[PDB]
C-alpha cells in the first residue's frame, strides 16, 4: 500500500521530467 | 529499481531523469 | 499543446491503475 | 498514438488495457 | 467529453476534502 | 448536477458543500 | 493521515471505474 | 468499507467495482 | 518519503483553499 | 510548520487556510 | 476561468516537484 | 504571472523554476 501510493507518484514525477522522450513504469 | 531506490528516500530531478528513455 | 500536456497526465494515473504488475509505457 | 486516441475523446479501461506491457 | 472527463477528475479531489468525515457522491 | 454547474464555470468552496453527504 | 491520504487515492480510482453510474464516498 | 478493505492491502478493479452504484 | 507524498497533498489543499490569493510553501 | 501541524494529523479547510497568503 | 483552474492545480504539483527544498510560491 | 505564461504554453522545467523561493 505505501508502495502502491509511491507508485502514483512516481509515474506522475516521470510524466514531467521525461517529456517528449517519455518512459516505462514496471513494479 | 525505480521503487527501492525512491519509495525509501526522495530522489531528486536528475535520479528521476534515470529511467526516461 | 497544454491541454494536451494536462489530459496526458490523467492517462498516466489511469494506466499506472488499470495495469497493476504489468506496468505501462507512455509515449507522447 | 495514447495521446490520439484518448486525449480527443474518451477510452475505456478496456481501451487504456492496449498499452500496458 | 474529455474536457468533462479531466473536469470532473478534480472534482472529486476538491469534495474529498471539502465534506470530511460526511464524505460525498458524485453522479455524472 | 455538479458537472452543469462546476464544469462550465468555477464553483467555491461553499458551493460543492452542496454535494456531500 | 495515513487514512486520509490513500482516501484520496481511492476516490481517484473509484472516478475512473465507475464511469456514467458515478459512486459514493463515507469515510 | 472501503477504507479498512483498500488502505491495508491493494484492491484490484474488479474489488473496487464493488463499491459503484 | 512520508513527509514528501503529505507535501503533494497539501500544496493541492492550499492551492483550493486560498483561491485569488495564493500561498506560499516552505518544506 | 505546515507539515509538522498537517501531516502527523488531519487538518481541517479552517486549519489550511492559516497558511495562505 | 475553468481551463485556468485545472491548469493551475498541475502547475503547482509541478513546482513542488521542480523546486524541493528551496519551496515556491503561486499567486493566480 | 505564472498562469499567463504557462497556461496558454508549454513551461519547461527551466522555466518553471523561476517561481521557486
Ligand atoms: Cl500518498
Ligand atoms: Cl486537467
Ligand atoms: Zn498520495
Ligand atoms: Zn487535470
Amino acid at each position: 500500500v505505501n508502495q502502491h501510493l509511491c507508485g502514483s507518484h512516481l509515474v506522475e514525477a516521470l510524466y514531467l521530467v521525461c517529456g517528449e522522450r517519455g518512459f516505462f513504469y514496471t513494479p | 529499481g525505480i521503487v527501492e531506490q525512491c519509495c525509501t528516500s526522495i530522489c531528486s530531478l536528475y535520479q528521476l531523469e534515470n529511467y526516461c528513455n
